[PDB]
RNA sequence: UAUGUGAUGGAACCUCUCCGGAUAAUUCUAUCUCUUCUG
């Protein structure tokens, strides 16, 4: 099936669409802290399943 | 979202800031677990 | 609308479930009976409350303690195997 | 017009049918398939049969047509056109580029197999490889030109600009071009991204699309703008040599800087052949494109290297920033040259840096009544420029009257902006539903971007005089400048009347609000009191330093403490900027741990600098309060528990709506109680709206048309729940009691963080039971339940803030 | 195949937009086939 439809992608134009890219631009971010976050007192006391 | 719909919120996350986020969205999926699923009683391929 | 994304990758297969490993303790930290009994006591209070490695939900299971290569770091690309009969 | 002559216009892809008038099949279909057919009824028309010269069986010499055609009518009429014209004749020469070179890349991919069996055959293969690079060539242009109108979303710069930066660079240089090499490299640097490594060095890029360039004959430098950008080039190019270090010579440094000149200057213009000067009636002088754009760059090498004056481009230089708005380069090219000389140290930056900044708030002032700034990418470092230089030449004067004069100009600079919060493009962009004339400054903003020589535009009460107190008035200031971060509190001295200069560090201060904040969060909402331990050691480091404010005791007991009268005026006035309007800064506990600021000096805050001249009128009606409360059906125990005040002489509205508060507006009582609970927004500040029986929001408060009259405003809304969470410290929000202040309101206490009912309960007794000259009396007397030792009397008592006027104030 | 007094990556919905539509009476009369031998 894919073989065949590269085929025609191919070989025939005009059979389908092609605006399709549009607000997309993959994005990765990273950053390392510049203050000590502290410390807290609060811990969980429940689990439920 | 539907929490976020609930609590009436509009939190993004930014992605990597330099604190984290904070707000009740983000206190509270930090402590939510969720495991992945299959399909139980199917296995054919799909429709077109 | 999407704004942004990224690429993942994922492994379901059985086989590649069980991981194995091991914790290894000098004689200092061995200093006697009671320091390693204790010692022993909170490593498996915390690995019963481990719940979740690398992505994916697991569980450890700690034994009993009792005992007595290159990655080609030079220039180089490969990719896009395709599939056979292709 | 030599061309196909069947669209209708560049800007609009349409056809008004006469395609069929051609004999051209190919350019037919081509203008039928990739255009707009217009007209509103359907077309049916066809060619005739059995012609010959074949169909020549391609499309791609048509397709390289049209996109050349679309290339250069942007480039011609490109300033006239909206942003959406623009966009759409991009984003269709891109398309038809994009198949071109697709089609061409697979032509070659199949033909070079072939031609691997012709022995090394150089034919018409490397004449299709140059076609590729040239097609290649022009995607990079119009990629470039695609990515320097991309519309700023957000506070950082949008990911959409950084990709079609990358391709276009990307292009560009598999392409063998070096002048849009050299232009995509200039973008890329003025975007602060670096990406770019050792091997794609900048300055690699310019010496490449600068080495062996001459005027000439060239074709491609005959137009005035490819020279623009080689000076612009050249400019960048002795920038870069000369922060190297490595080009440190006492003569080249003028040297390269006359040459640049001289090639700037008339190059021996020689073939006029003195042409009698015919008296050409004085013509306006009519200054070309040309010098339209580069009276930046003579400016700028006028200041590097001219002995003399350098005013005339000064001149044309203002009326150009003037004019144009802050979404053109050449705001941020400024900045970044007076950023640049401040490095160096040429008194030119201080005596350029006051007059942007006056500039600059005279074309912000030119907004809606709303009083809104928009946020400028670079606005805060030309603030801190002219702060920086106003102290600098403070501190270099020699006579004491210009001492306190510029002091009282850094003052008025550090003044300028505390009060009109930037809203990021989106988010007014949002708003401006409202109001057409928002629409039409975004839409001339947005038209803005790119480029220069924009028809449109070319077309066209002392503050610092005398403060009158005998208080102390404590005005805050922060520094956020990369390099050179610091902070500054300028203390003015109601006895002396002389202002006062130092320097001091926020950053510890930061640190501790940063973990209080998120203990305090992260805490259920019924045990928001575990905070306290965090609260004292937060109070402990502001103490520490801010001890400064404690030296003033020693001068006051040197002033009254020896005479006879003791109990002088001990008022204090702060003005809160930055992240410091959420810390008790009253709160402040001596080095030694033993004194509290709060028990010596009565603090109140302001949100800016008092200058109006017009005292409150008397309220018209003497009612005695107006308690307005609402609340869900869950916390009924707040209802329950306040009675005290009932008991006291109200009108109660319970389940009260935002016209409830709109009509006790209209008749404005002597004192007023809004006790409710509040909701922040992280996209708009003026979107914090009060969870009364319907949604209150500070838009619909900022607009009201009737003012109150000397109205006692008791806010039970705290702040910390009203106001998003405070994530890096820079921070540009208004709050409730800001707005309240311009209605002419007496004075608004609220509260900094939840206070349980028991004592909002106590205090609104004490208030209420409180005459009406003695009432800041009663107000201030909530000294006594402060005491180190228990740090709950400390997390309970230290929220209450009190906005005093100060006109009113230190008045008996 | 880590290197150890410091990992919220469970810290992110492949999302959004688009009539399997258009045109057609389940109807009906002219031949078919090439080599015959002097006639
Ligand atoms: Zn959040």
């Amino acid at each position: 099936g894919q073989a065949l439809y590269l085929e025609a992608k191919k070989q025939v134009p005009n059979q389908f669409s092609s605006e399709r890219p549009v607000g997309a631009t993959p994005a990765m971010e990273v950053k390392t802290p510049e203050h000590d976050p502290g410390r807290a007192a609060q811990g969980p006391r429940y689990e439920w399943l | 979202r539907d929490i976020k719909v609930v609590l009436d919120n509009k939190c993004r996350a930014e992605l990597a800031m330099k604190q984290p986020c904070s707000c009740p969205v983000c206190n509270l999926m930090k402590k939510i677990t969720i495991r992945d699923s299959f399909s139980s009683n199917y296995a054919e391929p799909p429709k077109i | 609308k999407a704004e942004d994304f990224f690429n993942i990758w994922e492994i379901t297969d059985g086989a590649w479930k069980i991981f194995r490993g091991e914790i290894q303790v000098s004689d200092k930290g061995w200093s006697d009976e009671e320091n390693f009994s204790k010692f022993l006591t909170l490593l498996k209070g915390a690995s019963v409350l481990v719940d979740k490695i690398s992505g994916g939900l697991c569980y450890l299971t700690l034994d009993k303690p009792e005992l007595a290569l290159e990655p080609g770091d030079d220039a180089s690309v490969l990719e896009i195997s395709r599939p056979p009969y292709w | 017009s030599s061309a196909f002559s069947g669209l209708k216009i560049p800007e609009l892809s349409v056809d008004p049918a006469e395609v069929f008038k051609s004999d051209n099949p190919q350019l037919v279909s081509v203008l039928l398939d990739e255009f707009e057919l217009q007209e509103q009824r359907p077309f049916f028309s066809g060619l005739i049969p059995e012609k010959q010269i074949n169909i020549a069986l391609k499309k791609s010499p048509q397709l390289k047509k049209l996109a050349c055609h679309l290339l250069e009518a942007y480039e011609i009429n490109g300033r006239r056109w909206k942003h959406a014209d623009r966009r759409r004749v991009l984003e269709k020469a891109i398309r038809l580029l994009e198949k071109v070179s697709n089609e061409l890349k697979g032509d070659i991919q199949k033909l070079e197999n072939n031609v691997k069996e012709s022995g090394k055959d150089s034919e018409e293969l490397n004449k299709t490889r140059e076609k590729h690079g040239e097609i290649l060539a022009d995607m990079g242009r119009a990629y470039l030109h695609r990515a320097k109108i991309i519309r700023p979303k957000g506070f950082t710069i949008p990911a959409k600009k950084k990709e079609s930066l990358r391709k276009a660079l990307d292009f560009c240089k598999e392409a063998k071009a070096r002048h849009l090499a050299g232009l995509v490299g200039l973008e890329m640097d003025r975007c602060d991204m670096s990406d770019f490594d050792s091997e794609n060095s900048l300055e690699k890029l310019l010496r490449d699309a600068t080495t062996g360039v001459s005027l000439s004959k060239d074709q491609y430098y005959s137009n005035e703008y490819r020279k623009a950008e080689y000076y612009q080039m050249c400019i960048r190019l002795a920038e870069i040599e000369e922060d190297k270090h490595g080009a440190t010579d006492e003569g080249s440094e003028n040297n390269r800087y006359k040459r640049l000149e001289g090639i700037l200057g008339p190059k021996k213009s020689q073939g006029k052949k003195k042409g009698k000067k015919n008296k050409k009636k004085k013509g306006t002088n009519s200054k070309s494109a040309l010098e339209k754009i580069m009276a930046f760059e003579k400016f700028k090498v006028a200041v590097y290297l001219g002995e003399g004056k350098e005013k005339t481009h000064w001149n044309d230089f203002s009326e150009f920033l003037m004019r144009y708005p802050f979404s053109h380069p050449s705001w941020e090219d400024s900045v970044r040259f007076l950023r640049r000389l401040y490095k160096k140290g040429n008194d030119k930056w201080r005596e350029l840096s006051v007059a942007l900044w006056e500039i600059a708030k005279k074309n912000s002032a030119k907004t809606s009544s709303i009083h809104l700034r928009w946020y400028w990418s670079r606005q805060r470092d030309l603030y801190d420029l002219a702060f920086l230089s106003a102290l600098e030449q403070a501190d270099i004067a020699e006579d004491e009257s210009v001492r306190q004069e510029k002091l009282r100009l850094a003052a008025k600079v550090a003044d300028s902006a505390k009060n009109r919060p930037a809203l990021t493009w989106q988010a007014m962009e949002q708003m401006a539903d409202k109001d057409e004339a928002l629409k039409k400054e975004i839409e001339n903003y947005a038209q803005a971007l790119g480029g220069g020589y924009i028809e449109q535009f070319e077309k066209t009460d002392d503050i610092p005089d005398d403060l009158k107190t005998s208080g102390l008035v404590v005005q805050f200031y922060l520094v956020h400048l990369k390099d050179y971060e610091n902070g500054y509190a300028l203390i003015y001295d109601g006895k002396t009347k002389k202002w006062s200069c130092e320097m001091f560090n926020f950053f510890p201060i930061w640190e501790k609000y940063l973990q209080w904040q998120s203990v305090y969060f992260d805490l259920p909402a019924n045990q928001k009191e575990e905070s306290a331990d965090q609260l004292k050691a937060l109070c402990l480091e502001l103490g520490r330093h801010l001890y400064f404010l404690f030296d003033f005791e020693e001068n006051r007991k040197a002033h009254e403490k020896n005479q006879d009268t003791a109990k002088e005026n001990w008022d204090m006035l702060f003005i809160p900027h930055d992240f410091l309007h959420r810390v008790p800064i009253h709160g402040a506990i001596k080095k030694n741990g033993t004194n509290i600021l709060l028990k010596k000096f009565n603090c109140t805050y302001f949100p800016t600098l008092p200058n109006a001249s017009i005292t409150p009128e008397s309220p018209k009606s003497d009612n005695v309060a107006e308690l307005i409360e609402y609340f869900s059906e869950h916390e009924k125990d707040y209802s329950e528990y306040f009675d005290k005040i009932e008991h006291i002489f109200d009108k109660k509205n319970r389940a009260a709506t935002s016209q409830d508060l709109l009509d006790a507006a209209i008749s404005p009582p002597r004192t007023l109680t809004i006790y409710c609970h509040g909701q922040s927004d992280v996209n708009n500040p003026f979107y914090s709206r009060l969870l009364l029986k319907d949604k209150l929001e500070l838009i619909k408060l900022a607009t009201l048309q009737e003012h109150y009259s000397g109205t006692h405003i008791f806010l039970g809304a705290c702040e910390t729940d009203l106001m998003p969470p405070l994530s890096a410290p820079l921070d540009e929000q208004l709050s409730m009691a800001a707005m309240f202040l311009q209605k002419g309101v007496g004075s608004v206490l609220g509260t900094l963080w939840e206070a349980y009912p028991r004592a909002v309960k106590d205090i609104v007794k004490n208030i209420l039971s409180a005459d009406d000259t003695q009432y800041f009396e009663k107000l201030f007397s909530l000294k006594k339940k402060i005491s180190v030792n228990q740090k709950k009397s400390l997390y309970y008592y230290l929220c209450f803030k009190l906005y005093r006027s100060f006109d009113q104030i230190g008045k008996e």
